[PDB]
């Protein structure tokens, strides 16, 4: 993936993906976490909005499994996740911004993204995110009042 | 592009716990916090404070 | 925490210039994931890098420059990168002249279309270093030997002193005259630059090899400067190139107007006052004649 | 468009008014009278209830729409 | 300048972080100049090319013997007091724990030092950081380590207004370092509470006022009755400012609802 | 790391529990008030009803001096804009649709 043209991108965001997942087992590399920031900066300068958000998904997920939150706070903030991606790749960003949120205090917007996660995961199944997506909304509506 | 999802585990079941079956029901969450208590709640409390024998 | 600069950025409460040195190297190692949080403390580093007693402000200038280069935002990436002096060049090859190139290069073609064109006050507020970057990654293309590239390149900045040396480099002067005639008809909008283009076109048909008259000739209707096209016609008839003062009547006849065929006739009186083939030519009778018999 | 009225024909009021208090042109009782009706008529005195009733008022146009 | 001439500037910090330690015990103005000096070596171990861990398991056994040097300096940094003072250094730390679950072992000291990053905090009212840096610490710890119970119930109470508060601010001895520093949040508490009062009654006994804002004499009381402005009648008594005067204008609403209807307006024009 | 959000909501459960026999009483003394929230004394209630009030999730008043919580609930919603609020939500939503 690192050859050239602008088609590759798209695949190699299915190539990310699997990427991360195997590196996930063992004990999930945060070397990987500086080859995903490479990559991103420059998808963000090729303008492959697809790779951009996959990636920034796989990178979000990177900080999140570790405790470094704030370090994705002020990223989500400095960044901006790309106008066209494919629904899943919205669904992941809408689950962890709104994780996110809801950590540092601030149940309002979060009730509202949490929410908009929940309604983006494809319909007839996707077992295991919607379960968990639950258990969190259903804590920050209480948080909430 | 992705369409897939299998980073999160998921728990899959044919053994089902109970609660109020929903169809159109109104799903209060009031009756949820009784147990049809209320013919007890009664007998116990007529006996116990006496309100079946000094008081009808 | 761990891949946070916290560590990093808290230092400087002493004021030990080798403790902003030791840290504007590991810092400087790794802005390449921890940037995000950089964001907050930019300050730490501009009040370095205007205090001119330390000489840590090259990598200040650097680090300066690496911040708005990873928030895309950019802009103050070319006052920081410009103030690294040497540390960034053409010639290191990284990402950041990568960008900070195409990003100096449209900055900098911006600034001289409307300096160049509207005030006095032209280049005054043009900065030098950025044209030594412009000229440090030009003079790249003439050794790379990309005169196809620079080309093109001598029409953004709008400097003739770099489109008239493009065209010399090597034995690649015949094609470039190729290139500049269908830029200088179709690319260019400004007439008053477009002028200033022909001009140098009209030089280099004259210092460079034979002179060719079928090209001075065309550049001279774009130009309009009468007086010139009647003494480059008239010192092939005294030397008896009639064969070549032909060709320049009946270019100057199809392509020209008729008040520029009679600015020339009027100069050829204006001269002849203390014969008249070319006054045939130039009139259109003959080629009348020869379209009748047609 | 009907404020572009009201505006210009209390402006023409305005004028008049000052015309007489000032660069004299004498009074005509009859104007300054209707004049008072005018600021006895303002929506004012009864200010606490209807606030109370236009909210309400308002309230149902909402469900409406 | 090889292993064994940095190891000699480890041990001329023994013979400072020691005399740190024996002059706690006597409590000396000495304690003051061996940690004036452990913000010199500090310019001296940076310099032997000890910043945090990028690989290296020499430099990694080099980065347990300089981290003492600021944990024993951290402390002493916090009774030489001021703000960024002991702040720059948690920095430092919370880095240096997790490089110690990295390679290295970990020690009773380390989460004891993070506790007091948490007061920090606290007295600091940014209780959207305490949350985060409350969960960079497994949850299991905060049951079990009952010396970082403290600081979180005291969040708990911080947050939702609950004042028994300033009864627990003295009963957290477990951790001596805690009580130390505590004390500056104290004169929050005070405010919070008489913010609440201020709109919560109108007339209660002044004494039951000098118990209420923990205070143990009149004098306090009456400059605190003062500040806020309220009356030494036999009962202290109050000003209504809980709703002095009402909302009961809509004319304030006029210009904005307007604004919105227009909006709508807009939104059922608009060619889409 | 669910449980970090958890153990927080100690703060709701009071809200609620006050906010709830606000709205099923007009008065009350403080003794009870700790009976029925499974609170620690009656010295714990007074601070936290009187914390409920200054962050307007309550609106009543406190009399010390005879130990009870006093209700000063009397609006008909809609003097307020509330509801006006409320639509000016839903059609916007709705519209955007």
């Amino acid at each position: 993936s690192t050859q050239n043209r602008r088609a590759l991108d798209l695949v190699a965001a299915k190539c990310y993906y699997y990427h991360a997942r195997v590196y996930e087992f063992l004990d999930k590399l945060d070397v990987v976490r500086s080859f995903l920031h490479a990559r991103l900066r420059t998808a963000t300068l090729r303008h492959d909005a697809d790779g951009q958000a996959t990636l920034l998904n796989l990178l979000l997920r990177n900080y999140l499994h570790y405790s470094l939150y704030d370090q994705a706070e002020k990223l989500v903030s400095k960044s901006v996740f790309p106008e066209q991606a494919n629904n899943n790749e919205w669904a992941r960003y809408l689950y962890y911004t709104g994780r996110i949120k809801a950590i540092q205090l601030e149940y309002s917007e979060a009730r509202r993204t949490m929410t908009n996660a929940l309604r983006k995961a494809p319909q007839h199944t996707a077992v295991g995110f919607k379960q968990t997506v639950h258990k969190l909304l259903i804590v920050v509506e209480l948080l909430l009042g | 592009e992705d369409d897939e999802f299998e980073e999160f585990p998921a728990e899959d079941w044919a053994g089902l716990d109970e609660d109020e079956d929903a169809h159109v029901w109104e799903d209060n969450w009031d009756d949820d916090n009784v147990e049809d208590d209320f013919s007890n709640q009664l007998r116990a409390e007529l006996e116990k404070h006496g309100y079946k024998m000094e008081t009808s | 925490m761990i891949t946070s600069a916290a560590g990093i950025i808290s230092l400087l409460d002493e004021d030990e210039p080798q403790l902003k040195e030791f840290a504007l190297h590991k810092l400087n190692a790794v802005v390449n994931d921890f940037w995000a949080e950089i964001s907050e403390s930019v300050d730490k580093i501009e009040v370095l890098y205007e205090d001119e007693g330390f000489r840590s402000r090259q990598f200040a200038a650097l680090v300066a420059s690496k911040v708005f280069y990873h928030l895309g935002a950019f802009e103050e990436s070319l006052n920081y990168a410009l103030g690294a002096g040497d540390l960034f060049n053409v010639n290191d090859n990284s990402e950041y002249v990568e960008t900070i190139i195409a990003k100096c290069i449209d900055h900098y073609t911006k600034q001289c279309v409307e300096n160049a064109d509207l005030p006095e006050g032209e280049k005054k507020p043009i900065d030098q270093r950025l044209e030594g970057i412009v000229n440090k990654m030009f003079q790249r293309c003439l050794d790379d030997h990309k005169y196809k590239q620079a080309i093109g390149i001598a029409l953004e900045t709008r400097r003739l002193d770099v489109f008239e040396k493009t065209i010399l480099e090597s034995n690649d002067v015949p094609g470039m005259l190729a290139y500049s005639l269908k830029l200088c008809m179709s690319l260019m909008q400004n007439k008053q630059f477009r002028n200033k283009v022909l001009r140098v076109l009209v030089k280099i048909y004259m210092n460079l090899e034979k002179p060719d008259f079928i090209n001075v000739c065309q550049c001279l209707i774009f130009l309009d400067d009468p007086q010139a096209v009647s003494d480059i016609l008239e010192k092939l008839v005294k030397e008896d190139n009639l064969l070549m003062a032909y060709q320049i009547c009946f270019d100057l006849y199809e392509s020209a107007s008729q008040q520029f065929l009679s600015s020339v006739i009027q100069n050829l009186r204006t001269v002849g006052t203390p014969t008249l083939k070319m006054i045939k030519i130039l009139s259109g009778e003959m080629a009348i004649e020869l379209h009748l018999q047609f | 468009h009907g404020l572009k009225g009201l505006n210009s024909k209390l402006l023409d009021i305005r004028s008049y008014l000052e015309k007489v208090a000032t660069g004299k042109l004498p009074i005509n009782h009859q104007i300054i009278y209707q004049l008072q009706d005018v600021f006895n008529l303002l929506p004012d005195v009864s200010l606490q209830e209807f606030v109370k009733a236009f909210y309400l008022k308002t309230n149902d146009q909402m469900v409406v729409v | 300048g090889p292993a064994a001439t940095s190891g000699a500037v480890l041990q001329a910090a023994t013979g400072m972080y020691e005399q740190l330690k024996g002059e706690w015990n006597r409590k000396s103005p000495n304690l003051s100049k061996c940690g004036e000096e452990l913000g010199r070596l500090k310019l001296v171990l940076l310099e032997l090319n000890f910043l945090p861990t990028t690989g290296t398991k020499l430099t990694k056994q080099q980065l347990i013997l300089a981290r003492d040097i600021l944990e024993i300096g951290a402390q002493w940094s916090i009774l030489r007091k001021d703000i960024p003072s002991f702040e720059r250094y948690m920095a430092q730390l919370k880095c240096y724990y997790f490089d110690y679950k990295e390679q290295l072992p970990e020690s009773a000291y380390m989460h004891q030092l993070l506790g007091l990053n948490l007061l920090f905090l606290l007295s600091q009212n940014r209780v959207a950081e305490f949350h985060t840096e409350l969960e960079r610490l497994p949850a299991k710890d905060i049951q079990t380590n009952v010396y970082i119970k403290h600081p979180v119930s005291l969040e708990q109470y911080l947050m939702e207004g609950s004042y028994n508060k300033v009864f627990l601010a003295k009963g957290n001895i477990p951790a001596e370092s805690y009580t130390f520093f505590i004390d500056i949040l104290l004169d929050t508490i005070r405010d919070e509470i008489a913010g609440c009062i201020e709109k919560a009654y109108e007339k209660i006994l002044f004494t039951e006022a000098t118990r209420i804002l923990f205070f143990n004499t009149p004098k306090k009381m009456t400059d605190y009755a003062k500040k806020r402005g309220w009356v030494l009648g036999p009962n202290n008594y109050y000003s209504f400012a809980s709703q002095q005067q009402k909302p009961e204008d809509t004319t304030i609403p006029s210009t904005e609802l307007a604004k919105q209807v227009i909006e709508y307006a807009r939104q059922l024009e608009m060619i889409v | 790391g669910t449980y970090t959000l958890i153990i927080r909501l100690r703060h709701n459960v009071i809200k609620t529990g006050v906010r709830m026999i606000s709205l099923s009483y007009s008065r009350i003394s403080l003794a009870d008030i700790a009976q029925k929230l499974q609170l620690d004394s009656p010295e714990d209630a007074e601070f936290i009803v009187a914390k409920a009030i200054r962050d307007g999730v309550i609106e009543a008043s406190i009399n010390h001096e005879k130990g009870y919580v006093q209700s000063k609930e009397m609006i008909d919603i809609y003097s307020t804009r509330e509801p006006q609020l409320a639509f000016h939500q839903r059609i916007s939503f709705c519209l955007d649709i």
